């Protein structure tokens, strides 16, 4: 699950690359330096949960919360996970990738029609 | 020789690639001069060995 | 065990990718249908960069470049704690004490970057002020 | 020059370079190939480095930007992400109002002033009405000047909603923009009831106002006043004490009171710097 | 002692302000850390108890009386090295402020010392590939310590690229050995010394040959040394060879169990070529650092002849050689760092550009040293004469002992070539000595106040103000007499070499 | 129906009030897109000065087909108040083709919606794929 | 040293996002209120007898 | 004589107005600069120049009021021209004008006389 | 390095000068510009700028009114010729 | 405030000769940027054509 997240991170930095340089390449060193850094915090949170169950299997993690939900002991982690979840996806408030008031449409200003849909 | 020819066309405006490829640039005669010499060395060496028993 | 069902899923997503590529090449109306004025390659005006309308002609700071480089160490630290996750029990106390040492060494790396303020973007090129002083003669 | 550009350690006199197999000049005509025979170190500050003047990244904060309140070609010269020099290009909306007024009467020139500021209408035409009144040497009666004071305030509320909320929206807070714009729709009703057009109310004419207030307007103005008092509170809930709103704005664009006077700033960007001056 | 205090210096380094006085005093704390390490090491390690060899840390590291001595040698050379940055070398601020600007200079040195000492002790391939990186990275970081300089940074980039290739060659050989045997520990592999592919240990050495700069890989070492600052080249051209020549000897000790004849010929081919390139290379050069870089290649060539022979006389020859060449290399680079104060000043021709990183760069900048400071010149001449091999200096016994081990094992060709390359090399060591003194009398009557040393103000004009710092002058004096007066203690010192054992026993 | 935020003058205030909660253009599927590539409509609102007209053509030509242009207000239609100005284009129809003209000064927020609706009624009358079968 | 709220009090507000969570709640209040939207063209906004439209 | 008078500080406590830090030792420094003003008049500006008479009419008046009052608040209140920090600015920039006004010789006759029609607006004389 | 010599500038200078209206086709170091070639202000500027385009050396405002002969320009290029800095790819690889 | 690229103070020159030299340098400045004007504005006319038109402008 974490490895597939990294590929999408590398998938995004391709968007602002070599397709001229007006607004996509402005938000590609900015983009890359953001979803790189929070991928550390997101990864650590996942491992701390997996440390509690000593397993890397999602079913085991789910089935091991029968008597307790990790929102109770690990409330700070849920906030930290969600903050990192927002920043990785580039959703606001951490939305300087497609900074609408600053970079028009951000990295998708070149994208139109099917490239935009995907 | 052919492999270095392929490198000249990968980039030639760069002085460095052309500079060092000239060091290893064997001439046309050296391509026959060396295999003849190295070949003749090994034939003459063994041939004189047999008569001299060592 | 048994990932044939997952394998078919991977195939399906790959096949589904081409469908995203190809559906546009078939659904869209041809250039002659809308205005016929020109193909995408010929229509240079449309097939050009956008710069808010007016034509125009990343040297990023040290900190941004420094944050990216420091990601490589700290990411190898976190990704090397994987063996301890699946074996936290069997290694017992001995693994736990080793694990804490493996972090305290890396904390000194964390401490060092904290003091030098290497992460801050920093503002030295500007924001300078001085106090006016009379120079009576 | 225009297209390209070109010490602490002692200038050390070294002459008579020699090797073990001759002198420097004996092999001078051959040493260019030998990269280890060069006599020009590359760390020397006087070493000839000729580099073209490649211009810095000049993004156009141009007309087609939502942040722009019009058509502004803000030529920003930036290195990295800091701001080096900014040269706004105004004029992309020069309609030539000052040229047209000279050919129209004093009554026909009033509607030009509502089109200066799209949001502060009755304040704009108030300054031309006062200008003509000052020259005409005639003074508006009492009820006339009270209508201009009331709609002077309503206009200020209309303008500040456009100013503050778009400033909040341009930062990224989309919600306060929409809460306030309903109030502008509610306030623009008052403009339309007295004058007829929602936005450009050619109402404040030189010599008082256009037409008397419609009956019951005060009741509807006052009723909005009670409800409106909460609208600021929720606006202050999502902006005033929020830490993200403070970070984006605190310490950003510092203007000294002494330097604000030098550039002739007036309004909020003169009491923001500490000067307690107000034209009213 | 290193690990405990290195972390203390790292935290303390950034806590205090960046001032050249605080940095210099922090550098001295680096000297104190190294000194304590030597006392702690000498206290617990003895030649008598380490003769067998004592496994450590789950048999990952194995220490015996041979690797133990080089560890003591590495620490002692570092103590003399840190005296170059912990104390003034010249005195003038312009040339000495380069050593005090970088705070993490001493920290990087202590990182390398931990790597330097543990490398001879590796006993498993898993820890070999790690420890070589801890030392290798510390070299690349060191070469790039002065990031304002353009040459120093380009040196490290060139150094990083070749060193990474050498690391990959070393890594690939260990993986190949693992694939054949399935084992990791070297002592386990020794059981299968007769059934693994012996050339995979040669591919391992080809990686280590690159790092010490042996022909045909000599090209980069000469370029790198000629470009890095003199304060940097003094450390990167000597230390990596101390901690790798020892590792090469231990591997060669294992390889000679089978005594592969084909493997000796390939290594002898490299030894033969290195003496050719290391001798004819320096004949036509103008830079002093390029000359000493070719001298380093030739003296590495001589030592590898002893390592290849690998008998009981090799240990005596290699132990003595590595100690004497290290002190001499320290002595010469200590002198070159001090005699930069006699440079002339202009008041042009050839537009020769001299930078504050390498004030002495060309050989002809040593002119009239016999006139300016005769005692220093004699120390330089003695050091140069040792490398030539003039008896009874320390250099002569180095070649005498190498020839004994080389000829004892049948290396008749390489011995005759080693002598010819010793004669050819004498040409470009005499050039240094010609520059110093050969024009003394034609320049005895000279009017010259245009020296760099003459810039300093006259403090009292009555009290005697020495031209040079106390500590750096004393190190040169101590090392000069060791080279010249070794004849007294040579018989006893060689007896100390007899006791060094690498699984000889009986 | 994704127009482009090309507000230039006082007409731009009304184009914002359509997005306001009272009218809520979003309910009809209208989401303004800043970039021309992502916008299939271009509501030219406000005076088009001569200094802007070359720039306006560059923005229009970058819209991928199909593309529509709406001229809102008097200034965009035929010159408006500033018709006799030395630096005002007298009607944007001299620069870009227009599909519907919204009259007003400024047109009320409902007048623009009415203009949007009429253009929508035209789009629903498009017969491109039948034109290939029958007229081509 | 002259701050009323102790170090722990300021840290709890800082770390637990006290004002953001209050900001979220007030937004959620508006989710349970009647929107102002009217349905054009099925309904129209108000007009006044002074309205200026088609000549 | 090489002297240095602190006009405005660059650090310390704010004074309400932005970019106007609190002056460390204003009261004697105001007294010094006020005194140095009267010295400048005696060297450059002629007697009949009413600008010279106008400077002393308030420089002596204020400077005398400063000395008697030992509270910083009372200096502002009776002079009535803002803060103490601002009072430094008013004295300093007035001192420079005495240097510049003498250079201009603005006590002389009208240098450039206007033409006949220049100052008449729309035919009727102003 | 600066690979231009005096002859190289002189040889290629004539070809540019052969490309503009010159009273005589014999031009060498001793030849003038305003006198021998009959060039006025605007005429002479084009040739001077043209040599800037080939020799890649910029002439400043100080020398503008102080140019009288064609040998001076040929000697000037040598004193003011440098190779443009090559990127990290060209230099070392 | 920081003035933009290629700016000069507006000065009322009171010499006949100085104005002559100011113009001459200016004419060279246009010719120096002849290549740029073609590449910046993507003009259909080559570099020699622009210089020809610039000369026609300055000669005029
Ligand atoms: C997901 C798992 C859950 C993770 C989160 C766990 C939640 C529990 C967190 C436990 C650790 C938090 C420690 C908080 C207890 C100590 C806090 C404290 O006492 O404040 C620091 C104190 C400062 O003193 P101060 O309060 O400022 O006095 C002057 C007032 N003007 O400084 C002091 O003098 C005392 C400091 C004590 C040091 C030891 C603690
Ligand atoms: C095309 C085949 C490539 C074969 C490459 C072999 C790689 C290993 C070579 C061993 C030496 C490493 C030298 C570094 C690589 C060699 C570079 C090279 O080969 O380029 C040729 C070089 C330049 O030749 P140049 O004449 O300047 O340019 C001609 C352009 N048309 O000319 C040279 O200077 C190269 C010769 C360097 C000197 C090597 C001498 C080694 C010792 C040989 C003699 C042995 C000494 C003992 C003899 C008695 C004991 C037996
Ligand atoms: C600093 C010099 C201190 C020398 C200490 C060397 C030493 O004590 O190690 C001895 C070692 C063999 O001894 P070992 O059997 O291992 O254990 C018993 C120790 N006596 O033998 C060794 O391996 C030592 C190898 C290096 C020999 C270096 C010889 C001394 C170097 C010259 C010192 C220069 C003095 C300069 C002083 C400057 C003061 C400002
Ligand atoms: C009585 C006791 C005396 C003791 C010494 C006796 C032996 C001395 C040997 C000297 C004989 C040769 C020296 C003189 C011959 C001239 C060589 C020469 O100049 O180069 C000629 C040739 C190119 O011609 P060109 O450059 O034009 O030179 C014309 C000069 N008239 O260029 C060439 O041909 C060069 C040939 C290629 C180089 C081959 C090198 C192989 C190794 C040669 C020995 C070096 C030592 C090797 C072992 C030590 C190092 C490992
Ligand atoms: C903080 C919010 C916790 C929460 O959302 O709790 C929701 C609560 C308590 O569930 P809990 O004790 O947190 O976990 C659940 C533990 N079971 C699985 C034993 C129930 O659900 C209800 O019983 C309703
Ligand atoms: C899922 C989406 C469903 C709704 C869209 C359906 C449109 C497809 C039919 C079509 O495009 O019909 C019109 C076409 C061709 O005519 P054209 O105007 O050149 O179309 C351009 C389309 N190209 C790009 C394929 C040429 O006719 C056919 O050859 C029908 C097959
Ligand atoms: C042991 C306790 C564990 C707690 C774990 C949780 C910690 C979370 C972060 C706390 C620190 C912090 O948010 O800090 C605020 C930081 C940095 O602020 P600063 O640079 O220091 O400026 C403040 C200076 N002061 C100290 C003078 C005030 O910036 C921010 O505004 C970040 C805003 C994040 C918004 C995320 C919204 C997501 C909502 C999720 C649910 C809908
Ligand atoms: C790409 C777009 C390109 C767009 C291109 C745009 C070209 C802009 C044209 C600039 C026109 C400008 O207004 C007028 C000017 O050049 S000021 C010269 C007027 N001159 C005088 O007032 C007296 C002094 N006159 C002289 O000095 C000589 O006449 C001369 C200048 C010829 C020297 O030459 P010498 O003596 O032979
Ligand atoms: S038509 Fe009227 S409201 Fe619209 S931009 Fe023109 S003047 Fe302003």
């Amino acid at each position: 699950l974490l490895a597939s997240g990294s590929i999408g991170v590398f998938g995004t930095v391709i968007v602002g690359w070599m397709s001229n340089s007006k607004y996509t390449v402005l938000a590609t060193v900015r983009t890359t330096a953001q979803l790189i850094s929070y991928e550390l915090v997101l990864t650590t949170v996942v491992f701390i949960i997996a440390l509690i169950v000593s397993s890397l299997n999602i079913n085991v993690i789910i089935e091991s919360q029968y008597n307790i939900w990790y929102i109770i002991p690990f409330f700070p982690l849920c906030l930290i996970f969600f903050i990192s979840a927002l920043a990785e996806t580039a959703r606001p408030p951490f939305d300087n990738v497609e900074a609408e008031s600053e970079l028009v449409s951000g990295h998708m200003t070149e994208l139109s029609a099917s490239p935009f849909v995907i | 020789h052919f492999r270095r020819l392929m490198q000249y066309k990968k980039g030639s405006a760069r002085p460095g690639l052309a500079k060092y490829l000239n060091l290893f640039s064997l001439s046309k005669s050296q391509l026959i001069g060396f295999p003849v010499a190295l070949g003749a060395f090994s034939f003459l060496s063994h041939s004189f060995a047999n008569l001299q028993e060592g | 065990m048994l990932q044939d069902l997952f394998n078919n899923y991977v195939i399906l997503v790959g096949i589904l990718g081409l469908i995203f590529l190809g559906v546009n090449y078939f659904i869209v109306e041809s250039p002659r249908m809308d205005e016929n004025n020109g193909n995408i390659s010929d229509y240079i005006e449309k097939s050009g960069p956008f710069e808010c309308g007016f034509s125009s002609f990343n040297p990023i700071p040290i900190a941004f470049i420094l944050v990216a480089l420091l990601f490589l160490p700290f990411d190898l630290e976190v990704s090397s704690m994987l063996p301890y996750i699946v074996s936290i029990y069997s290694v017992g106390i001995y693994g736990l004490i080793i694990f804490i040492l493996f972090l305290l060494i890396l904390i000194v790396g964390f401490i060092y970057e904290f003091n030098t303020k290497s992460l801050s973007i920093t503002t030295i090129l500007h924001k300078k002020n001085k106090a006016l002083v009379k120079n009576l003669y | 020059n225009d297209f390209y550009d070109v010490n602490d350690f002692f200038p050390v006199q070294v002459d008579g370079i020699e090797s073990s197999l001759g002198k420097y000049e004996e092999f001078a005509k051959d040493a260019h190939e030998w990269e280890s025979w060069n006599l020009q170190n590359e760390d020397h500050p006087e070493y000839p480095v000729k580099r073209t003047k490649i211009r810095h990244f000049t993004l156009n904060f141009g007309p087609q930007h939502p942040a722009a309140h019009g058509v502004l070609r803000l030529i920003l010269e930036l290195h990295g992400e800091e701001i080096l020099r900014s040269d706004p290009h105004v004029g992309l909306l020069h309609r030539g109002t000052e040229k047209l007024i000279e050919s129209k009467t004093y009554m026909q020139a009033l509607p030009y002033f509502d089109r200066l500021d799209y949001v502060s209408m009755m304040t704009n035409e108030q300054v031309f009405s006062l200008a003509v009144e000052k020259l005409l040497n005639l003074e508006v009666p009492e009820r006339g000047q009270y209508i201009r004071t009331l709609f002077g305030e309503i206009t200020r509320v209309l303008n500040h909603l456009m100013s503050v909320l778009s400033h909040a929206m341009d930062v990224g807070a989309l919600t306060p923009f929409l809460w306030g714009f309903e109030e502008r729709e509610k306030l623009m009703e008052f403009y339309e009831r007295v004058s007829g057009a929602r936005l450009h109310s050619a109402y404040v004419r030189p010599g008082g106002v256009s037409q008397d207030l419609p009956a019951g307007l005060l009741d509807d103005i006052y009723m909005w006043a009670t409800q409106f008092g909460d609208r600021l509170d929720e606006t202050e809930e999502l902006l005033t004490d929020s830490r993200i709103w403070k970070q984006r704005t605190i310490g950003i664009g510092e203007v000294t009171a002494e330097d604000a006077l030098n550039y002739g700033l007036s309004g909020v960007m003169l009491r923001g710097s500490g000067v307690p001056f107000d034209i009213r | 002692m290193l690990f405990t205090s290195l972390l203390l210096i790292i935290v303390y380094g950034s806590l205090v302000n960046k001032s050249h006085l605080l940095t210099k005093l922090i550098n001295r704390l680096g000297l104190i850390i190294i000194i304590y390490t030597l006392l702690i090491h000498l206290n617990i390690n003895t030649l008598e108890n380490l003769s067998i060899g004592i496994n450590m840390f789950n048999n990952l590291l194995l220490i015996n009386s041979f690797n133990n001595t080089i560890i003591e040698l590495i620490l002692i050379i570092c103590i003399l090295y840190v005296l170059l940055i912990s104390f003034n070398i010249t005195g003038l601020s312009i040339i000495d402020n380069l050593n005090y600007s970088k705070r993490t200079f001493i920290v990087i040195v202590l990182f390398n010392i931990i790597g330097l000492t543990l490398l001879p002790l590796v006993n498993d391939i898993m820890i070999l590939f790690i420890i070589i990186e801890l030392q290798s990275y510390s070299l690349y970081l060191l070469t790039a310590i002065f990031n304002e300089s353009h040459n120093s940074t380009k040196s490290a980039l060139y150094y990083f690229i070749v060193g990474s290739i050498a690391s990959f060659i070393i890594l690939d050989a260990t993986v190949s050995i693992y694939d054949d045997l399935g084992l990791t520990n070297i002592q386990y592999i020794l059981m299968y010394i007769d059934k693994l592919e012996i050339f995979d240990l040669l591919c391992l050495l080809f990686g280590l040959f690159i790092k010490i700069g042996l022909a045909p890989f000599y090209s980069y070492s000469i370029t790198i040394y000629s470009l890095s600052p003199t304060i940097i080249t003094n450390y990167i051209s000597l230390m990596p060879k101390l901690s790798i020549l020892t590792l090469i000897y231990i591997i060669m000790h294992y390889i000679n169990i089978v005594n592969n004849t084909d493997l000796n010929y390939v290594i002898s081919f490299l030894i033969l070529i290195s003496m050719f390139i290391g001798s004819f290379g320096g004949l036509n050069v103008i830079r002093i650092k390029t000359l000493l870089a070719y001298s380093s290649l030739l003296n590495v060539s001589y030592m590898l002849l002893a390592i290849l022979s690998n008998s009981n006389e090799s240990i005596i020859a290699y132990i003595y050689y590595i100690i004497q060449y290290s002190l001499t290399h320290i002595n010469i680079f200590s002198i070159i760092l001090v005699i930069s104060i006699y440079l002339p000043i202009m008041n042009n021709m050839l537009n020769v550009m001299i930078t504050k990183y390498s004030p002495i760069e060309y050989i002809n900048q040593l002119k009239n040293l016999f006139i300016n400071n005769i005692f220093i010149a004699i120390a330089l001449c003695i050091s140069i004469f040792s490398l030539i091999g003039i008896p009874p200096l320390t250099g002569f016994y180095g070649k005498y002992l190498v020839l004994i081990s080389g000829l004892n094992n049948g290396y008749v060709l390489l011995s005759i070539v080693l002598i010819i390359a010793s004669s050819i090399s004498t040409v470009y060591y005499a050039t240094i000595l010609k520059v110093l003194s050969f024009d003394t009398l034609s320049f005895k009557d000279i009017i010259s106040n245009n020296l760099i040393i003459n810039t300093s103000p006259e403090n009292n004009n009555n009290e005697i103000k020495p031209e040079i710092s106390n500590v750096i002058s004393y190190v040169i004096s101590s090392l000069t007499l060791i080279i010249l007066l070794i004849i007294i203690q040579y018989e006893n010192i060689v007896k100390g070499a007899y006791l060094v054992l690498l699984y000889n026993w009986v | 129906f994704w127009p482009m935020t090309f507000g230039l003058a006082c007409c731009a205030v009304e184009m914002m009030h359509v997005s306001a909660p009272r009218y809520d253009q979003d309910r009809l599927g209208i989401i303004f897109r800043a970039s021309p590539r992502q916008s299939d409509i271009m509501i030219v609102a406000g005076t088009v000065t001569n200094k802007m007209a070359p720039a306006l053509r560059q923005v229009y030509d970058q819209m991928p087909y199909p593309r529509w242009v709406i001229s809102m207000g008097s200034c965009a239609n035929g010159g408006g108040y500033y018709h006799y100005s030395y630096s005002v284009v007298r009607g944007v129809d001299r620069i870009v083709p227009v599909d519907i003209y919204v009259p007003g000064c400024p047109p009320t927020s409902e007048a623009l919606m009415y203009g949007v609706f009429q253009l929508q009624k035209k789009m629903m009358d498009g017969q491109t794929h039948r034109m290939w079968y029958r007229s081509y | 040293e002259e701050s009323s709220e102790s170090a722990l009090s300021k840290a709890t507000k800082w770390y637990l996002l006290s004002e953001i969570f209050r900001g979220l709640y007030i937004t959620l209040e508006m989710y349970f209120r009647a929107p102002y939207t009217i349905y054009y063209p099925f309904e129209k906004g108000p007009v006044s007898p002074r309205f200026r439209g088609e000549h | 004589q090489a002297q240095e008078i602190l006009i405005k500080a660059n650090k310390g406590n704010p004074t309400g107005l932005t970019g106007l830090f609190q002056h460390p030792s204003p009261r004697p420094t105001l007294i010094t600069l006020y005194k140095a003003t009267l010295k400048n008049l005696e060297e450059k500006i002629p007697k009949e120049s009413v600008y010279r008479t106008a400077v002393e009419a308030f420089t002596k008046e204020r400077l005398s009021i400063v000395e008697n009052n030992e509270i910083i608040e009372d200096i502002e209140k009776k002079i009535g021209s803002g803060l103490v920090e601002e009072l430094i600015v008013q004295a300093n920039e007035e001192y420079d004008l005495i240097d510049k006004m003498a250079e201009w010789k603005a006590w002389e006759e009208l240098e450039e006389k206007p033409l006949d029609d220049q100052w008449t607006y729309f035919g009727k004389k102003l | 390095a600066s690979t231009l010599t005096k002859e190289d500038v002189l040889t290629r200078s004539v070809s540019v000068l052969r490309g503009f209206e010159v009273k005589t086709k014999d031009i060498d170091l001793q030849t003038t510009f305003v006198q021998d070639l009959g060039m006025d202000s605007l005429d002479l500027n084009d040739a001077l700028v043209a040599l800037e385009e080939e020799f890649d050396v910029v002439f400043d405002d100080k020398t503008a009114n102080e140019i009288k002969t064609v040998g001076e320009v040929v000697d000037f290029v040598l004193a003011n010729y440098l190779p443009t800095e090559q990127s990290i790819n060209h230099t070392i690889r | 405030t920081n003035p933009t690229a290629f700016a000069q103070t507006t000065r009322y020159v009171k010499d006949s000769t100085e104005m002559r030299t100011l113009v001459l340098n200016l004419y060279r400045r246009y010719l120096r940027h002849s290549r740029g004007f073609v590449n910046n504005y993507n003009l259909d006319i080559p570099a020699s054509q622009v210089r020809t038109k610039i000369r026609q402008e300055f000669e005029r």
